[PDB]
């Protein structure tokens, strides 16, 4: 379902 | 003060008269008026000295965060629009200078003279801007060439200012002149332009 | 997760904001919306479809130019796209105030998300309920998406909406570098076809875009959209059926 | 259960303000308003059945004058709908001042788009309940939706409020854009008749519009209405058999 | 549960805000006010009987000149009148300083209605839960009532405040649109006879108005009020041998 | 559970908001004052009681100077009262200053109950929980109580705090507009035996007028003050034999 | 535990600022920026893989230049990066403005752990959940950490976000003070293989220095990055055989 | 409690702020800090010991510099620490420019006790939760604690942080004025080593102290604590025998 | 009103009047116009003495504060930078004074002069600043040498502010000196200075 | 009923 | 399929 | 456990 | 134990 790795860098 | 700019194809050489704020004298042997604003690009300025260092300082400030922040160096262009910006806004302050942005970047060489009343222009090859102007400007018009280098360039701008002085008691003695070859930054010194004026009378 | 996301202020025990995670799901309650990168400029769309005929689809729209030279397109409310992209429009033209030169693609990008942030940081404002894919040409072409966070990332074929997924599936297989303008153009409208899971037509889809040989913004009249649209719809046709 | 409509700054895990959405059913416990834009106009009709014989004649009036050729109607609270149209109409003669044009209409659904994204984004205020229908003939017509969220959508004809629904269907079937003036005012009292599932009287209804051909507003009065009465209930009578 | 209701700032799941719907009944809780228009004039009464023998037998007062030729009657809280009056006479005042002309009636009462719209707006102050009717003569009388939402509706006979609902009925059957200036002021006070289901006593109700050939406020006092209300406890004899 | 009066900004179901009607308990709890107006002037009488005799006779104080012509007496918070009766003072000054006139005492009424509904109306400060009394003889002797919730309720005699319902019902029978300053000052003397359920002490009570023929404030003197305080607790006496 | 993690203007009973520590969870997950020193310079290593490979990954990118010689790499929300990062871009350069001289490295640090704190002293705004390494030669090599408590810890070698447990432990044992530039290039090139856990590729990290002798930060272009991994990439794969 | 405990202007029905106390447990949680004040000066001695040999020798920075001949150490939230010694600098700064004289160590112990008190009540602002030995010599030597409290307290030898409640326990016994400036200090390393229960070396101690005979602060390098270190071993494996 | 400095190669030279120059007045009966900045650092004034003690207390206090940040001492170069930006602040409202700070720092030594105007001129190792500053440059050039050490540097500071002295005799009474050699900050004080210009009698 | 302080008079 | 409003487009 | 912070140094 | 008192005056 991601948007875990999307916020970081 | 009187200042002249030339814009050539192997550089850029632009100049400026010693004299401080020392009861209106120089503060050594020298006066601060050349100012690295970025790694090629430089400041003149014909009008008041102190002035000139001051807004300077905002200015080379701001260029080097234009260079920090976007991961690319500044244009002359941007540099000079920048520079009409701040002045109109610190207009409240006490302050009169004419302001001479110029360099070199991607888009070629070039002088972009700004006023203390407005705008930037994009002065093509030619400037002066001072008291001494006129006589600065007569001479400097039949010895200049689109085609011309900076080793004549260094000739041309010592020699403008120099007519200039003998019309002018506000002049005072040396001359530094500031090239930027794409290569090196070179400052020639109050020694070395003094034997240029030395072809002279001097 | 409970209770770590009706503050702004509030990471959860895990960490990561779990608020601005569904503000990045506002992001795909928007339609798709696709930019895909060539080395001859960038290409934007937006499926512009409408759902009852009573609208006009052409005024509905999706993307707007924001320079002469950069285009965005909106995924999320078209209500806060309006305040960021006006935002973006006025920064925008602000640079080419006060340092004379078209905004950088990047610059724009950096500092339409500096906005972002600010309306993410504060404990009294509310996130963005977009995201925006911020495509143009200043030095060499970029295409960039802007997180409602207020991050920005660098894309060379991107998507946001609900078909993000699929098109992600999709130019992982067929996306390539070695496009032109026109090979891109109809890459870009197979892509949104899969998204929609249809037939694409040339009066509902908007497509903008710049180019390098001219650094200027423009709107692909319905007219010339009708070749690229054919070859894609052929593609799309085979493969949403073999 | 859940709780992302106790604050309008706070987003759902469904990705959604839940309390744009409620300031959406805010105007759907509201009465009706209809726009029908035809090619030679656009033509605003909204309720005034409201209230008893102890309310007047002239009592709300819901098509308030914007400009000399912009009127809008509003659904959802009338206390909500007053203040968006002062400050539609202080907008409008913004554009007036500051140019000497008058106002876009693209250009004035625009700006209220904005304004009501003030009072979404930030939590120290509420957010509209109210939906405008902004329309007016700029030079050609044009009828907009702005929404409670902010939201701009075109329409060539739309209604808010609880006939709404009715009266997508209608359109739907009879709605075209071969529509002139004459046609256009009675095929919207049609619908208007199927809104309030009964009957049309001039009197239960005020009706504004936008002419192309005087390019100003003009008020429709009981007398102008008479006409388009009696044509339209004919087929009001006929699809309220059931 | 029940709400989303603690909050302005909040539209309930049915889209209502249960804040203001809650201030409208607050209205109900305080005094009867009693308004009438009518071709002569329009008489605002106002019920000056409230609480011990030990008060005076003035309670300010309810039945303020707002300006010259305009008054309004308070039902609801008193203390909210005190500032909302306030308010609505400066702003009486300051059309003529801008203007230097009667304040249209319609007018006043819509800045009246948006001094209550900004306390609904706002989330640190709750709505003022205070109704004012305004009755007065621009050249022709309206009477309008304001609403704790900020609706305006004109009305052409009503009640506020406690009687509201039987009033109503009252003015059904008994209301004329060609009922003389005497006639119609005593058929206010045979609703306010209503109201507190009794004869009246004109000692403890004050009456003011504002005729079309005065243009002025006047008030009625104590002396002269006595025949109004002797034909009015005929009226009320009436309704309570029914 | 409630939470209707966890805020101010908070209307109860019922139509009201519980909240100020809690900062009226606030007064109910505090201790009694007495004013009682004749047509002689107005006599203000309160209380001084509290407390052990480590306090000096004199705890200062409920007998406020707010003019040369105007006195106050509170009950509620002695805390809450002491700014309320800086802000009177400074007020009633004010008008002095921009009018050359004595504050009437319906004005000065009228600004302090206009000061308690800032503090009802914003929710950022919570409200006044004292009451006040404003007796004063501006050319025709007037008495208000002043509410909590900034509202204005004029009395021939009252009472607040402790006794206030027994004192009430004292000057239900007796009271009436006619008797004495010598009768007027014992009546509330006997009422204010009452209050405190037990006999006067002359030092447990201090006691201002405001005469109508001096239109001047005094300070009734302990020994002057002594044969009133003796006749009113023979009867005193005679009420607790019951 | 709870509410003392819902607030930020908490502690608990521990000493502890949850809110605080659960944006260090933010920084703790993604991803590696490293600092490593030595007697020759500062050198500050991060990653380059994100996304997948339709993101342009030779760019974006954790290695901000702030200023000439100070430079910081990023760990945790980019967005609160972008902002730090700016914030600390503009504090290095106000020191040119009112010192001109180059920023001393403590002193930056040192201030833009002022600006967290700032963020976290305040509640109705958050600490940003980012945290910087900052790396420079003044004179003196120093490395820093700067910390979203807005605290500031000297390191002679650290490690940020999802690589910090591995990067740690593997320096604990690894690390000494004695290694020139080149060979302390080649240990973090190992620390940072191995927090992926696989054989890293020069395009896909990024390094920049700051060197002593030139001083002058520097980006490294990959092209004269490859050799150095030649030497790390026999490291990494003998290491992850354990 | 439970509630009393999630804001900062809540009162327990104890009459505690248990905000407050959470704070202290934040200089409990912190690394120990002493102070020690003798006839001829106060030495002031800080914990500088490192979680790894990874963190710089000198973790920047324990001990303070505020002026010349006041110096302060830290324990409880370092960062904190950061902009509360900020001010402090500041204020002490201030008083060398509005008096021309040294700021007397009560008073710069008062203005920053002040300036912790000032976020205490801010109820949208926490207050400091760091606890800072303020150290100085005046007219005398003097030694303070300031408490995240916004309390000062004067000691004749004090501690705080992890340390705190060991090092009062040990100095009831051991602590007198009967000790000279060596003496002193030693007995300061001597509850140093008790704070830590470990023996000593200068890698885990931070030394300034405070001399009248210059009236000026100095900072004691680790070359100059070797004598001392070595004295104060002897003792402290003593107390690890008992 | 007129002030003289030399930058030493182990040091720093100024020298200031005591009393201030009217021609038939003075500030007070005894008045100082060199503060000390810091540790190894001075400011020597020309102008109103009102304004330059009120400049030379802030500008002392911010340095000592960089000074304690840092945990390490600040550069004169700092220093005179930041006089020019709180210079600019009292430009919006003109104070017109003269400022020379000058001292030992990590970068090496000079005196800089801070004009009301604006900017820092570096001076190379001449300097003065008043309006008697063209005798007074003059002067200073006759014995100036680079092995010229401190105690011939007082020597010479006496007689270039002798020049103005020299045919203004009133404020030739009390006069101090400035030198700094790194192992001090010592102020001559008047009877010192006195008895070498004892020497040049008037 | 209760409580007369003190504050409450 | 009704609804998630008209605002999302 | 690992983790003691940082802040507590 | 005590250790709010000695934070009360």
């Amino acid at each position: 379902p991601d948007l875990k790795g999307v916020m970081f860098v | 003060t009187t200042t002249v700019g030339l814009v050539c194809k192997d550089g850029v050489v632009m100049a400026t008269e010693k004299r401080a704020t020392m009861g209106n004298f120089i503060a050594s042997k020298a006066a601060k008026k050349i100012y690295q604003i970025a790694d090629r690009m430089a400041m003149t300025t014909a009008g008041s000295v102190g002035d000139a260092q001051f807004l300077a300082r905002i200015i080379k400030i701001e260029a080097n965060l234009y260079e920090i922040r976007r991961e690319r160096k500044p244009t002359v262009r941007a540099i000079a629009t920048l520079t009409s910006n701040l002045l109109n806004s610190y207009r409240y302050f006490p302050y009169l200078v004419q302001l001479l942005i110029g360099g070199i970047d991607s888009e070629g060489k070039s002088i972009y003279s700004i006023d203390p009343i407005g705008g930037a222009i994009e002065e093509k090859d030619i400037v002066a801007t001072g008291s001494g102007s006129l006589t600065a400007y007569g001479v400097l018009e039949d010895r200049f060439t689109p085609e011309i280098g900076v080793d004549e360039a260094v000739e041309l701008a010592v020699r403008a200012i120099y007519s200039a002085m003998k019309r002018d008691s506000a002049s005072g003695d040396g001359i530094d002149v500031v090239k930027i070859t794409e290569d090196e930054f070179y400052q020639y010194s109050p020694e070395e332009v003094e034997q240029i004026l030395a072809k002279f009378r001097k | 997760q409970m209770g770590y996301d009706r503050a702004i202020t509030v990471f959860s025990p895990d960490g990561r904001l779990f608020q601005v995670e569904y503000a990045r799901e506002a992001v795909k309650r928007g339609a798709t919306a696709i930019g895909i990168k060539c080395k001859e400029g960038v290409i934007l769309i937006a499926d512009k479809r409408v759902g009852s005929k009573l609208l006009e689809a052409d005024t509905i729209e999706k993307i707007y130019k924001i320079d002469e030279h950069i285009c965005a397109a909106t995924s999320g409310l078209v209500a806060d796209a309006r305040v960021l992209i006006d935002r973006a429009r006025i920064e925008a033209q602000i640079n080419r105030l006060t340092y004379d030169e078209p905004i950088t693609v990047k610059e724009l990008a950096k500092k339409i998300c500096d906005f972002k942030q600010q309306y993410t940081q504060y404990g009294g404002v509310r996130p963005f309920g977009v995201s925006l894919l911020i495509a143009g040409v200043d030095e060499v072409p970029k295409l960039y998406e802007t997180d409602p966070s207020g991050a920005l990332l660098e894309y060379k074929a991107t998507a946001i909406g609900m078909g993000r997924n699929a098109v992600t599936e999709f130019f992982e297989k067929e996306y390539r570098d070695d496009l032109s303008f026109d090979d891109a153009m109809v890459l870009g409208l197979v892509a949104m076809g899969l998204s929609i899971e249809s037939e694409l037509v040339p009066e509902n889809i908007e497509v903008g875009y710049v180019k390098v040989d001219d650094r200027t913004f423009k709107e692909v009249s319905p007219e010339e959209l009708k070749p690229y649209v054919e070859r894609a719809n052929e593609r799309i046709r085979e493969l949403l059926k073999k």
